[PDB]
DNA sequence: TCCGATGTATATATCTGACACGTGCCTGGAGACTAGGGAGTAATCCCCTTGGCGGTTAAAACGCGGGGGACAGCGCGTACGTGCGTTTAAGCGGTGCTAGAGCTGTCTACGACCAATTGAGCGGCCTCGGCACCGGGATTCTCGATA
DNA sequence: TATCGAGAATCCCGGTGCCGAGGCCGCTCAATTGGTCGTAGACAGCTCTAGCACCGCTTAAACGCACGTACGCGCTGTCCCCCGCGTTTTAACCGCCAAGGGGATTACTCCCTAGTCTCCAGGCACGTGTCAGATATATACATCCGA
């Protein structure tokens, strides 16, 4: 029988590869690499915005201790430049209804 | 429309 | 209004005493400002962490616990504040 | 008249402060330094006065800490005295530095 | 009759899956509770982070002469940018192999 | 009719609270269910550990010749045991100051 | 109005005091400093425990996820004695249940 | 089947490569055991753990997860191995 | 004869593997070391082939960084030659 | 109760 | 500078196997809807933080003298790099077995949940023993001078 | 190359004072008892992956050795810059009074998320074709280092 479905994000990592390199491919092992960046970016955010919730008295992880936690994890630029596309993904999100 | 990255 | 030039305040030798805990016999007149700069760039992690914490409780003081989990978050847990 | 040999007060003062456990930092003038980096990353902050204390007691153990290896990286080039590449060594080996 | 379905990732206008993403967060033991904004943002975040380093990494194909990222390239990209080797310092990139960097006392003298 | 109450920290024979550890580890979202065993096996651990730097600390207070446990006995206790040193490696003590050690270059010929 | 209630391990640290040194008392800095040691020590436990679950697609932690993590984080002989001590809790526990 | 002082395969040459990697230019004759003696303290610290993960799991052969989880833990993270 | 002068041909072996990514260690040699430190924690382990490679490449990137820090603390003592005393100091301030 | 410390 | 010998970069042509793609289906994401409790908000108490004042004296700042440590220049010998010929065993591809990782399917013991009960633990009170300090005397490290 | 012995220093003792540790008490909220229900996961059974073992060949790489040179490092000499310490100046520290910002509740309400049920299309495993690039072979071009 068919083997068991192993769940990835290499499919939203080359469609993101298309917008900002079109003509441009990747290997498999870089893939992989991708896979586990985003994987270990996402636990260090959620773990931090859990932490957040937790000393704060808070059930409930939001869109606010998502951004606490991107701010005390991602350096300089980098913590801006997440913040402001954050901030329009719920922004164009609640428009949307 | 596109990503705002550092570079862009 | 404003604060400023404070690192000055940390004196020659405020710095060597913590020079002769680490257990220094001599000291080079160059360490003073080298150690001042690193002091300033050590604090400025730490209390813009905190202030990040002070700000997500929507608090106007900053805690003891908002300077322990600064540090904790840095990998510099501090017994003796709470937490 | 009486005068000790240079580094003869040194070891006697490296005995004096590993025995004791005080802040060696004037206290005032070091949170005069929290209030005036705090300014930069908001305006009007209070603090409790076991932040203060706190920071001053992770600061004051992270500069005795560097000096401990600030003096390692001393003997290491066949010195007694410690120079700022020596404190340069040491925070590039710790990954602090770039 | 229910209205035809539609991705939370296309209505953030986003690539990355909100869905996965609030998953993620609902089975993974963060909080007892996810707000609706959270899998957007946390999406988002994610999807930028992905197209920092891949932007860069595709400069460092394209600077190597080949159009296929390999480990290299996005060892380069991250190195070479003060952020992200900030942000990735405690990380080993397999196959990714190191800066090219001689310490200048070293080079011979001319 | 209803028995009288004994605490689970008795019936391990503790003195670590095992139900304040079960609803820290309940409350504490480390996962979907805690198994009855867990928190009088985390409680023990905790009870031990503080058995551990107690001890060792009394013995630095007695060798101080005082009679209370002061941050100082905690911290002669924490790094002179290399075990509980390598533990406590990224923590700090307040007012714990520094064990005595000079090297041996600095020191004066004989 | 009296205070709310702030919980703490102090009377369970002065008990095991009471147990290893009787006649050695402890100042209130030094319980406060085994009170951040014994929160620090839980929340490492408990958070490798919780990895471990995870890893092994489990609903529960149960005293072999604590016993795995404390081999994983306690150095040496520390995780010996805190293994044997572990044991000794729960098999006098389910011989009292 | 048994293995014994397979440290030894850690050959010169290829220590001088990872010193060349390194950017060393120049090597004692001391540092081949010297480097032996630490990469059998590094792989003793990963694979205890790894180890430590195969048996909790129940399991008689070691993963890549297994490595990648013992790395994560020692604040050694892999990527392209999973996780 | 030709002949380049000392550590001619050493800077072109630094620019020659700064430039590649391949693993430097003979995988076989490596593979059996990871064997025999494995038996001291338990008898008759298998490894996954992946496994040994992700110690591989764990190792090898955990050596290269320490002759990293260890070439500045020969540098630092006006050597050009690293010694066993320049890990001793990388590997004490590192706190490994 | 004892304790079973490295000490013992 | 300038030549010979060596090494690296750049070109072209082969061929191979990894990537990118297309197809089918299924499981997990979305649509629609409900119950109920988390947290947003308003109102209030009173903690503890900020600010300012005067005395005192510990500590910082300053200047000077001189010694010992930084560091440059030198000599010299040894231990390392380069290059060669020989030996070892890694790496490759190939065949083959079977341990054991992974998955399906059935039960039942275990944990979450609820409702009632009550004693372990907290905050508040308060008192007297350990520790901090005074202030003096005993003893011991330093270091210029004696022999 | 060890011995005086003036001097500054640390250790040590008995006495004084206070204020923090640790017992005592009463209230309450959170731990325990007792019981139900549902599903996590323990277990049995089966598939077929991929890890282990061995064979034989090729040749990349490790090894061992000879040579010579450039580096490590001990020595010595200069001189500067740091330490020790006596004096003067600064401002920290302390004890105190005082105001009010804002931390920390408490109650009340509603809108947000968890949970359920039912679709249905996004994402997966699989199977496929072709072009990016790893490689051999060639050689133009750059560097190194003896002359």
């Amino acid at each position: 029988r068919r083997k068991t479905r192993k769940e990835s994000y290499a499919i939203y990592v080359y469609k993101v590869l298309k917008q900002v390199h079109p003509d441009t491919g990747i290997s498999s092992k870089a893939m992989s690499i991708m896979n586990s960046f985003v994987n270990d970016v996402f636990e260090r955010i959620a773990g931090e915005a859990s932490r957040l919730a937790h000393y704060n008295k808070r059930s409930t992880i939001t869109s606010r201790e998502i951004q606490t936690a991107v701010r005390l994890l991602l350096p300089g630029e980098l913590a801006k430049h997440a913040v402001s596309e954050g901030t329009k993904a719920v922004t164009k999100y609640t428009s949307a209804k | 429309a596109e990503y705002n990255l550092r570079s862009r | 209004k404003v604060l400023r030039d404070n690192i000055q305040g940390i004196t020659k030798p405020a710095i060597r005493r913590l020079a002769r805990r680490g257990g220094v016999k001599r000291i080079s007149g160059l360490i003073y400002e080298e150690t001042r700069g690193v002091l300033k760039v050590f604090l400025e992690n730490v209390i813009r962490d905190a202030v990040t914490y002070t700000e997500h409780a929507k608090r106007k003081t900053v805690t003891a616990m908002d300077v322990v989990y600064a540090l904790k978050r840095q990998g510099r847990t501090l017994y003796g504040f709470g937490g | 008249p009486h005068r000790y040999r240079p580094g003869t007060v040194a070891l006697r003062e490296i005995r004096r402060y590993q025995k004791s456990t005080e802040l060696l930092i004037r206290k005032l003038p070091f949170q005069r330094l929290v209030r005036e980096i705090a300014q930069d990353f908001k305006t009007d902050l209070r603090f409790q006065s076991s932040a203060v204390m706190a920071l001053q007691e992770a600061s004051e153990a992270y500069l005795v800490a560097l000096f401990e290896d600030t003096n390692l990286a001393a003997i290491h080039a066949k010195r007694v005295t410690i120079m700022p590449k020596d404190i340069q060594l040491a925070r590039r080996i710790r990954g602090e530095r770039a | 009759t229910r209205a035809k379905a539609k991705t939370r990732s296309s209505r953030a206008g986003l690539q990355f899956p909100v869905g996965r993403v609030h998953r993620l967060l609902r089975k993974g033991n963060y909080a007892e509770r996810v707000g609706a904004g959270a899998p957007v943002y946390l999406a988002a975040v994610l999807e930028y982070l992905t197209a920092e380093i891949l932007e860069l990494a595709g400069n460092a194909a394209r600077d190597n002469k080949k159009t296929r990222i390999i480990p290299r390239h996005l060892q380069l990209a991250v190195r070479n940018d003060e952020e992200l080797n900030k942000l990735l310092g405690r990380v080993t990139i397999a196959q990714g192999g190191v800066l090219p960097n001689i310490q200048s006392v070293l080079l011979p003298k001319k």
